[PDB]
């Protein structure tokens, strides 16, 4: 129901073993940029390279942010995408380099696939079977503990090992309780009483949970997604409890800190171990730094060093500048805002300006997205203004025209509404004249 | 700093005498309300505010006051003169006792009104609801 | 709300008709018909709630109704729709980065209406009977004004009752989901039993109606509040202290996902609001570059911006800009302009201000004030009104007249006369170079 | 008593009709400025308007601070008046905007009254009682406690809740100790030991205190004047709690924090409720910012927004420079070093320089208030010196002249003493000449 | 107070007579007749205490005696009166605002004397008898020079003595009110009279100390740790009003003092703007400011000023000007320095030192005395002769000769443009 500025960008709209369609996925025009973004997306999906930089170079209202969002949508929500504005790097709690590194490691992702066998159901029988003692001594010995669990369309009896008695005592389970016992670990966990005994007492503090469905023996595959930043922060943070370190952590507000290279290397080592064990897979991801012109020279030098890291994501930068001095420098005039050292390490994609027909098609598709109806003459006038002042000016002017039409009890936008909005809301040029 | 403890004690003693006398308990008047979010709930606070017992206090005060009016009608011209009769002194003592209990009820009513007006900005139920870890349980938690 | 008569205390809202046609004077606003139409269109855009992240710039000469228009928009929006009005210089902090301050401002402008369902039993406990050896068993009686029921208590319920130390005459509430017991207070019958009462004790009536009740309650919480609560373990204190720090980006992403899940499940509703930045020209180029991308979000609010400078120098840059703002931000912003008032509009504004300040002006005094306003400034006459009222009251006269306004004009100067006097006596006031002649002879 | 620079300023010195006398209240001259300040004082006493601002514009040594302090004296010690200088806003713990806002709410005073009942006296009995039946309660099953207090006018036997008994035990109260119970909150305080048992032991560490006067049960109405900023600070940094975390936080330094607008709104809500109920009354004060030139453009821009609030005091500003570039800006030459947008919200009260007669009268009054006797000839010499260099130079040269006269065992200052003072102590112009 | 020899150790006072006329050489000060007369006027103003918020500027050329004058004023002012001496570079802190630092400096120089009357028993302990509950029964005996009596203890006194574990035969001190116990060795010393004495103890504190004490739960540690923080202004107002009330009651007296800023030419315009108003209010001490630069640009401003200070502050100050010394005064100052440093100079050696000081600098000749003494000691000679001073001159260079050497060999040093010729060849 909400309508941001890129709700209609569903993807790049390419075809397999082909090129960009003229209009598909909410994109009109920009064939070369869409094809380049497609090959970059293929490279990212290959998941075999690190520190690959592409720069989205073009003027305002040329589709750069739309292209970045299309890359994000094409890769899917599983690949970690980290939108960012260059202004965000300038923190007050830590240095710029630390923030850049944190974003870098936030772009890398990890997927953990674990299969677990579990028996679940209401406890019905609890009987230990006596057996002969190997050491004699006239003592009473147990060789197994028998637990009977009943489920929806299922029930079974288990001859578990004698060790279960400790977990049963610790979890203070009873007959009528529904429990959760791991097949290979031997631990147990009770989630509550069965709903069948909710009537036995009028009041009871414990929560009665519905009887679990299916067979008692269930095999489940749990997938969890984490980022290297998440692991680093979790390892750099106290557990949280009654110990004294957590108490002083409660007293002193947790500020960002320079996470040392030792902790990061430990995280990398454990991740590599579990990846080799076959439980985890690595996803590179994308780090999108919009308005790269805002970055200072120190951040650019650290990008130069960090792009060479053996584990780094694909960095997409966007700049609407021409020959401008690099921030933090007095006489370094470089193409776009990026200093020449970083430009040598990246690949540039151009975003062309639009024609009248492209502007008109964009306007009509946006109007369709906003659930608005426009007359042909009104659409032609809107496109004329878009080519006269700005595309974004008309795209934004769509909504006030709709409001004016609705106030006039009309379900369609007409040239009168367009002119009324034009007089009410001035553009940058007409206001500068005023 | 050990040698400076005597100076600290002297200065604190000097300041406490003026500090204690002319101060208003901001906690009592509900002017401080940042601790209430920790131990109070929104619906419980609003229910206690709705369930205040001002009416019972007012009706009991009026009942005692009309009893006192009847007693004054029976007694007549009340005076604080030196007592020479058991009846007169006993009735005067009863009058002063009833006035005292009326004042006690009034003060208790004001205190109860101020105590039941306490409310939290965010109830602990709201904090728990906004902090709850969605529908995640240990059933699907990753052991790794 | 605790208030005194202020500069914009007379604006109840935009004086718009049903067709968004402004009235010549209504709800405390005069003139600015085109600007008021545009403000009403923006207001309806906010009320519809579908369009997200729109930048509006309010431009015009000083003292022309920009902040007045913003106040009118806020009043028309009313409560239940957030409206965060901040200054341009407020975002500069020694604790938060500029981007973090802008993010918190943006999140404050979006409200979440969340529903929580609670089932409770409330009543005055009449009798409690507990038997204990093995596990304990007991029966309990709770009454209302029109109901009474005896319940049987489990072992854990008995343990909770004992750890709460509940006695007869206490009004208690139990959540049947968890069994937690909260002591609302004591009955009135126990008040006489003591002379001094503890801090914990409270006297409450017996609840009415059914013993067991189901109720839903709606809470209005901003996105920023959810982020602060879910950031630390005691963030709700930071919601008041302001020592929140730079909240983690992953926390904000988690909160966005959680709000989306709630909205899909229908227990939370989004009420977008208006972020108003006063004097946007005091912002930096970094702030504007952040704002450009911030508006391109599904949760982004509608941003109103008020500026008066023309071709001026953007802060943090070495070049001039059409409004003191970079061209990229002006591209994604629709501009609402204001126009200088004529004599009649100034007269009506002064009359409204006099009515708000309960000052009974005379016709000749009103004409003199209007002439001073058109000659010098509207705010100057508006401020002279109250000083003239005080002078007239000192003259034991209940109405202001021409003499009082003349005396107020003589005593209190304006910008022009002050500049004239400082220029005529430049030697006795310190200059840029620091030279001043304190001596007189 | 110590004699500061503005001790002689006792008031604005106006008539009932508002006219200013030539010499009254320690002031000499400045008729128009004094009348304008009197109208402003009336406006403050009206307590109706918020955010009104005036700016005292004039040259150095003209009387801007004198007029501000006269306003403060005329309003009285029950109305807030927070002095400031432009440099004090630049803190290192919080943004300058937060400091300005804190100063704004430090000048809106609130008078809140609360009736409190206290039981005080010397403990004579303490007889805890158990329930009539053991099954009545849990564990200890402690019922009410009976305490007997003694005062100068008699004794009273009180019936207390078990919570008060627990408090008594916590405070370690025995028979004979003077105690203090607040029925408002249930708090028990141990004043000390009664003087009656002073000589029970010849060596004992006990703070012996006399028996309380009046009745045991005294009801008193307490009235306090607190600013809104006091409530904001109380909410931001509450002193409650006896946990380890609470005490550790108490030991920490009290760094200023950006108190959110939500806390201010809640404080305003509770204060409005109490004002409606009659419990509290609002006293808008005055905020004085001397040397407004030192403020940055950001501070002025935030002042524009602050002055439009519903609760804002009467800010009085002083500037002693004209046509000066505003700090934080490169090109904006402004009338008084104050941005034009803020000037449009101001009323400028121009203060004018003095002539020889006014300077002479000022020196006379300053010598009188300093407990110094000055000869007419030396006083004319001082007046000529002051009109030659500055009024403040003479006013500060008065004291060394008195010391020099005393060193010669003279009751009054003679012209020779003034000449010797000139020789010993130079002025700015003469120091510049001698260093050149 | 054991310490080594400084550059101002010889100045034990301002050297004035009853009529405030300074003697040619007294209390370690030589010359500067008018400066010392004016300093005596300032000292009398400080001692009177009836004048507040006066600023005196001590201006003049370097090596003329500004810091020496301040030290003499401080010594003649004596103890029992605050004297805070801070350099202008100490204001700039990362934890305190410059205005807050200046405020704390201002409050540090106003002292408050509070008298506390305590009842304490002092004597030589003899016997202690403590018994179990029959809560506790206890008797202690204290012997003095003329009394020997037993005291019947109570519960808390018994607990305190057990906590201290006082032995027998050792001098002990017990306070009746506070209950503090101060131990002393066995009776060199002995009890001197009555068992229970009535002697008052006076505590000297400053307004800043009271402010910091009330700032936190245990704020008095911050007076040593330095983590005071910007104190709330309401707390300072409370301290001020309570000090006024105490002075009215007569239970505490105020001792105004002197604040000395040695290098005011480093403070910025904000600091001066703050000082202008801080001087006006009551409880303002007397501020002494020392500057040397003739006309310079005030820090934080782009314009020159008559002393590096804004004209507003100079209007509020009276200026004491110091004049350069001549040959005889240099000779006697060097003689005083040599006497302080325990160096026996010869007549010709002293004359050579005087001519060197007149030609180059007084400080340079002052520093050469100790080096000359060490040179002579290497020759196993007691008195420092001319040749020792000549060798000291040859081994150690002054500013002018060093500048001449640098100018004549500008290639081998690093210049402002960052160029140097390290290579000895070419
Ligand atoms: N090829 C396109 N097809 C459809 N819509 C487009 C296309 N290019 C841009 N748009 C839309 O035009 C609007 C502005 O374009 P954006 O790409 O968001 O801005 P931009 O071109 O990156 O310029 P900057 O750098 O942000 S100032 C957005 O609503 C886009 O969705
Ligand atoms: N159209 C209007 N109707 C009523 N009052 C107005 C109107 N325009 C301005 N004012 C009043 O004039 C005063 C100046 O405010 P404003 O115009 O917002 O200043 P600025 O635009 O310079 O920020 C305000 O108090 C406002 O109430
Ligand atoms: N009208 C007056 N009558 C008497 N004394 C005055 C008057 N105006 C100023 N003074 C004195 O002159 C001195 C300078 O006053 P002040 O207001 O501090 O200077 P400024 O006006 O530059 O701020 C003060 O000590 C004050 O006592
Ligand atoms: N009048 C004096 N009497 C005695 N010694 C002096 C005198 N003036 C200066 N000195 C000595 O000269 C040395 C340097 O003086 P100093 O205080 O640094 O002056 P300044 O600060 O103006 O340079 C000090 O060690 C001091 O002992
Ligand atoms: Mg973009
Ligand atoms: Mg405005
Ligand atoms: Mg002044
Ligand atoms: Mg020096």
């Amino acid at each position: 129901t909400r309508t941001a500025a890129h709700t209609h960008i569903k993807g790049l709209g390419l075809d397999e073993s082909g090129v960009a369609k003229r209009v598909e996925g909410g994109f009109v025009g920009q064939i070369e940029a869409r094809e380049a973004c497609g090959v970059i997306v293929d490279l990212i999906k290959a998941k075999k390279m690190s520190g690959r930089a592409i720069l989205l170079a073009g003027g305002p209202s040329t589709g750069k942010t739309a292209l970045a969002l299309a890359i994000s949508q094409e890769l899917g929500p599983k690949v970690p995408f980290c939108p960012l504005v260059g202004s965000e790097l300038y923190s007050v709690e830590v240095k710029k380099t630390e923030t850049l590194m944190e974003n870098f490691r936030r772009a890398i992702g990890l997927r953990i696939k674990e299969t677990k066998e579990v028996y679940e159901g209401e406890v019905t029988e609890l009987t230990p079977e006596d057996a002969e003692n190997p050491l004699g001594g006239y003592g009473k010995t147990i060789s197994h503990v028998i637990v009977g669990l009943k489920s929806a369309k299922g029930t079974k009896t288990l001859r578990l090992d004698p060790t279960i008695y400790e977990s049963i005592q610790r979890e203070k389970v009873s007959i009528g309780d529904v429990i959760y016992i791991e097949a290979n670990t031997g631990a147990v966990k009770r989630v509550g009483r069965s709903d069948a005994y909710a009537t036995e007492f009028d009041l009871e503090t414990e929560e009665y949970v519905p009887l679990p469905k299916g067979e008692v023996h269930k095999k489940k595959e749990i997938v969890q997604d984490v980022t290297l930043h998440d692991l680093d922060v979790a390892n750099a943070r106290p557990q949280g409890g009654q110990d004294v370190i957590s108490m002083m952590g409660q007293l002193l507000k947790p500020k960002k800190t320079e996470i040392t290279e030792k902790l990061r290397q430990e995280v990398n080592k454990v991740v590599a171990k579990y990846i080799d064990q076959g439980v985890a897979e690595l996803i590179p991801g994308v780090l999108f730094i919009d308005e790269v012109n805002m970055l200072d020279i120190e951040i650019f030098t650290y990008l130069n060093k960090a792009l060479e890291s053996n584990i780094a994501p694909v960095v997409v930068l966007a700049s609407n500048r021409g020959m401008t001095t690099v921030r933090g420098t007095e006489d370094v005039i470089s193409p776009h805002g990026v200093p020449p050292d970083l430009i040598d390490r990246l690949l540039i994609v151009r975003t062309l300006p639009y024609d009248k027909d492209e502007i008109r098609t964009i306007i009509e598709r946006r109007a369709t997205v906003e659930r608005l109806q426009v007359e042909s003459s009104a659409l032609d006038l809107l496109a004329t203004m878009g080519t006269e002042t700005s595309l974004r000016y008309a795209l934004q002017l769509l909504a006030p025209c709709g409001i004016l039409a609705q106030t006039s009890n009309r379900k369609e936008i007409v040239v009168n509404d367009v002119n009324e909005a034009k007089l009410l809301f001035l553009d940058a040029k007409r206001s500068t004249k005023i | 700093a050990s040698d400076y403890k005597d100076v600290e004690r002297t200065l604190l003693k000097l300041f406490k005498k003026n500090n204690q006398v002319n101060r208003v308990d901001l906690d009592f008047l509900n002017l401080v309300f940042t601790l209430n979010d920790k131990d109070l709930t929104s619906y419980h606070a609003e229910e206690i505010s709705k369930l205040t017992c001002v009416k019972n206090f007012v009706e009991e005060v009026n009942k005692l006051r009309e009893t006192n009016k009847q007693l004054q009608e029976e007694f007549g011209e009340a005076s604080f003169l030196n007592f020479q009769d058991a009846n007169q002194y006993f009735k005067y003592s009863n009058k002063q006792k009833l006035e005292g209990t009326v004042d006690m009820l009034n003060f208790l009513k004001m205190v109860n009104k101020l105590r039941c007006d306490r409310r939290p900005i965010f109830g602990k139920n709201l904090i728990d609801l906004l902090t709850k870890d969605r529908r995640v349980k240990y059933d699907k938690s990753s052991i790794i | 709300s605790l208030s005194l008569i202020a500069a914009h205390s007379h604006i109840t809202g935009l004086g718009l008709d049903e067709n968004l046609q402004p009235r010549p004077t209504s709800e405390g606003m005069v003139g600015q018909l085109q600007a008021r139409r545009a403000a009403g269109v923006i207001l309806k855009m906010v009320q519809n709630g579908t369009i997200a992240g729109r930048a509006v710039l309010v431009a015009g000469p000083p003292s022309t109704g920009k902040t007045a228009l913003a106040m009118g928009v806020s009043q028309s929006l009313g409560k239940d729709v957030p409206f965060t009005a901040i200054a341009g210089s407020e975002i500069f902090s020694l604790e938060l980065s500029k981007t973090e301050a802008l993010t918190q401002a943006f999140r404050k402008s979006i409200g979440i209406k969340i529903k929580e369902e609670t089932e409770l039993i409330e009543g005055e406990v009449v009798e409690i009977q507990i038997d204990r050896s093995g596990h304990k068993q007991g029966k309990l009686t709770i009454k209302t004004t029109d109901m009474e029921t005896i319940y049987e208590l489990g072992n854990k319920m008995i343990d909770g009752l004992t750890k709460e130390k509940v006695l007869a005459g206490d009004v208690i509430s139990i959540d049947k989901a968890s069994g937690k017991i909260t002591k609302l207070g004591r009955s009135f019958a126990r008040s006489r039993d003591y002379d001094a009462m503890g801090a914990d004790t409270r006297f409450v009536q017996c609840p009415e109606g059914e013993l067991q009740k189901r109720k839903t309650v709606v809470h209005t919480v901003s996105l920023h509040e959810i982020d602060v609560i879910n950031s630390r373990t005691q963030g709700f204190l930071a919601l008041f202290t302001g020592d929140t720090g730079e909240i983690r980006s992953e926390v904000r992403d988690q909160i966005n996902t959680k709000v989306a899940e709630w909205k899909e499940e229908g227990k939370a509703e989004i009420v977008p609001g208006v972020l108003f930045i006063d004097e946007v020209h005091m912002l930096d180029i970094e702030c504007f570059s952040f704002i450009n991308r911030a508006l391109e979000d599904e949760f982004a609010p509608i941003v109103m911006m008020a500026t008066n400078r023309g071709v001026s120098k953007t802060r943090g840059t070495n070049y001039k800009s059409p409004h003191g703002l970079p061209l990229d931000l002006l591209d994604r912003s629709i501009i609402i302009t204001t126009k200088s008032y004529n004599e009649q509009e100034i007269k009506t504004i002064l009359s409204i201000r006099a009515q708000e300040e309960e000052v009974e002006l005379s016709s000749d005094a009103l004409d003199l004030l209007t002439k001073t306003g058109v000659e010098t400034s509207l705010r100057y006459s508006s401020n002279l009104i109250s000083v003239a009222q005080q002078i007239a009251m000192k003259r034991k006269n209940n109405t202001v007249e021409v003499e009082d306004v003349k005396r107020a004009y003589l005593l209190f100067l304006d910008s022009a006369r002050s500049v004239k006097y400082v220029q005529e006596n430049e030697s006795q006031y310190i200059d840029d170079q620091g030279n001043v002649q304190i001596s007189i002879a």
